[PDB]
């Protein structure tokens, strides 16, 4: 009956119990393009798939614990929780917003959280838990523009770069971000090889790729320091000493370092702006997760779940009433 | 909800503070189971009695020293850092009540970035009397690496096989115990600043023992006078080399031995430059001028 923490993330879907560190399961994702579930059917086969084969438990058994977007429409809610407890009958629910998770994860409840998925950065501040929907920013320029930059960089090298040659030549270029990509000015550079052996010598297209989020639209700084204008006044002070960054999208060399840079240069100098290194992909591809499988654990969310009570009592209406 | 589980999380830090209590009952525990080219640079340059306080303090406390400074104190240290500046072993006599600890640890800290100075310096002290000084030496500089060097036989020679790494940590240390188990393992480095102290009282000070205290490897040396050197031929005519180094004469080609009446008079040469070495050095004085 441990209890089970599953993020349903854009690009891809991280699973696990509340008492394990890791997602025991992080696979692709799609019915999520804009942020939300596009496709309910889409989207309750892959969570389908989930119970089955990706964990090999009836969801009737255990709590279950769901992620969901800060944007997200609240009808999204009422249907995800209409579509969960008849479908799948579980005995315990609940419906956190994967920013407020992230702060959770990295146990600090006041702060300011930046992360990218599919198609989408977004900055969020949150203070005493509580995501300031008036100030959360949502910008484009997420990974899918800077890896579009090098697909394209990689046609014009006229590489050969069904849906899963798609999926193989999407894989890719995210794979060359990882080893490559970092934030003639670059000096020589790597040797990275393609499976089949096929390379270059990727110059100064590790520098210029990246610089599209900071200048291609709102830059992530740009989408940040208005963020925290739309804010409160006077909390601001404690999102910058709490600045915290999250997501595989994320992940570029020297990618946090210059965001620090960027702030610290926009930020009045006075101010305490400070980021928290969790740079690692484990740490952003967990943090979401992570937070979750914290917050299912502890020994005061025997309280806070919509129990499957709830659901027969009242209908959709719940989730509006328990989740925050 | 959140601050309750920030009250478990401060559990686990009182849990934490369970685990570093431990770990000091375990200390206990395993502790029970445990010719004048110097001699004229420091004439030169040495403050002394009035200026003992008073001087030109060139070298204040350093960047990686994280503490104050007397005024004769930051003397010492300015002290210190010329005679390393010269290529010079020198003695620090600042009478006991002074705080010599301080202007040492200012001058292990002094003695840094710049020349990125980095040999694992050094004090020479006794098994009981290295706790007090090296809690001082992380008090002023907790930011200086420094290495311990009292233990099991396992740890002690650990210890010594990550001494001859240069740059390895700031400050070495050893005690007198370990010395008669450590004899010659102490003359590896040229430490960039080696510290003698307590060296008059070391038991069993055999030849062995009496050459391992004298031509330990250095690139510098320090002394510290709780009373002026003494009117034994051995310690202070090696406290002599010891500040002039690199001499005509190799420490072991010791013009003549024992204090025979010709010995005697070749010794009351060496001692006009015994007297000449050793005074430049001697910044003794009471706590009436500068207690």
């Amino acid at each position: 009956v441990g209890a089970l923490v599953f993020d349903i993330g854009s690009y891809t879907v991280r699973a696990g119990y509340a008492g394990e560190d890791c997602p025991k399961v992080d696979f692709p994702t799609s019915p999520l393009k804009n942020g939300m579930v596009e496709d309910w059917d889409s989207f309750q086969a892959i969570l389908d798939h989930t119970y089955k084969m990706h964990v090999k438990s009836e969801a009737s058994l255990h709590p279950v614990l769901m992620s969901e977007a800060p944007w997200n429409t609240r009808a999204k809610r009422e249907k995800l929780t209409e579509l969960m407890f008849e479908h799948y009958n579980i005995p315990a629910f609940f419906l956190c917003k994967t920013a407020v998770l992230t702060a959770f994860a990295n146990g600090r409840s006041t702060g300011l959280i930046l992360d990218s998925g599919a198609t989408h950065t977004t900055a969020i501040p949150v203070h005493d838990g509580y995501v300031l929907q008036q100030g959360i920013v949502k910008s484009p320029l997420a990974g899918d523009f800077i890896t579009m930059q090098c697909r394209e960089l990689f046609q014009e090298m006229n590489i050969e770069l069904r849906s899963w040659h798609n999926y193989m030549c999407n894989c890719v270029i995210q794979d060359f971000q990882a080893s490559v990509l970092q934030v003639a000015a670059q000096m020589p550079t790597v040797h990275y090889e393609f499976p089949n052996g096929y390379n270059c010598d990727f110059g100064a297209e590790r520098l210029k790729i990246p610089e599209g989020l900071f200048d291609p639209m709102l830059g992530v700084s740009h989408v940040v320091t208005t963020s925290v204008g739309m804010c409160d006044i006077d909390i601001r002070p404690g999102l910058y000493g709490s600045v915290i960054v999250a997501g595989g999208n994320t992940l570029i060399q020297s990618f946090t370092d210059r965001l620090n840079r960027e702030l610290s240069q926009k930020t009045p100098p006075s101010m305490r702006l400070k980021l928290i290194a969790n740079n690692t992909t484990v740490e952003r591809r967990f943090s979401s997760w992570i937070g979750g499988s914290i917050l299912a654990s502890l020994g005061t969310f025997q309280q806070m779940w919509i129990s499957k009570q709830e659901y027969e009592e009242g209908g959709k209406q719940c989730v509006e009433r328990k989740c925050p | 909800e959140i601050e309750c589980f920030w009250s478990n999380i401060e559990q686990v830090v009182e849990i934490k503070l369970r685990v570093e209590l431990e770990e000091k009952r375990k200390k206990a525990l395993n502790l029970q189971k445990v010719i004048a080219d110097v001699t004229a640079v420091a004439e030169a340059i040495l403050p002394k009695g009035s200026a003992r306080v008073t001087t030109s303090v060139k070298f204040n406390a350093p960047s990686l020293l994280y503490g104050a400074l007397r005024d004769y104190q930051k003397i010492g240290l300015d002290w210190l850092a010329k005679l390393y500046r010269k290529n010079l072993n020198g003695i620090l006599a600042d009478e006991a009540g002074l705080g010599k600890t301080v202007q040492i640890i200012a001058f292990f800290a002094h003695l840094a970035c710049n020349e990125g100075n980095w040999g694992p310096h050094l004090v020479v002290v006794r098994s009981c009397n290295i706790l007090k000084w090296e809690l001082e030496l992380k008090r002023w500089c907790p930011g200086l690496k420094i290495l311990s060097y009292i233990g099991s036989h396992r740890e002690l020679k650990a210890k010594r096989q990550e001494w001859a790494e240069p740059n390895s940590f700031h400050v070495c240390i050893t005690s007198y115990t370990q010395f008669f188990r450590g004899l010659t393992a102490f003359t590896r480095v040229r430490w960039k600043c080696l510290v003698i102290d307590e060296m008059q009282r070391v038991k069993g000070m055999t030849e062995r023992h009496w050459e391992a205290v004298f031509t330990l490897q250095s690139q510098q040396r320090l002394l510290l006078i709780d009373s002026p050197l003494h009117n034994t031929f051995l310690e202070l005519w090696t406290m002599v080399h010891f500040l002039v180094p690199g001499i005509s004469r190799p420490y072991l080609s010791s013009p003549l031995r024992a204090p025979s009446e010709e010995s005697q008079d070749y010794y009351h040469k060496v001692v006009i430059r015994l007297h000449r070495v050793t005074q430049p050095f001697i910044l003794r004085r009471t706590k009436r001028d500068v207690e």
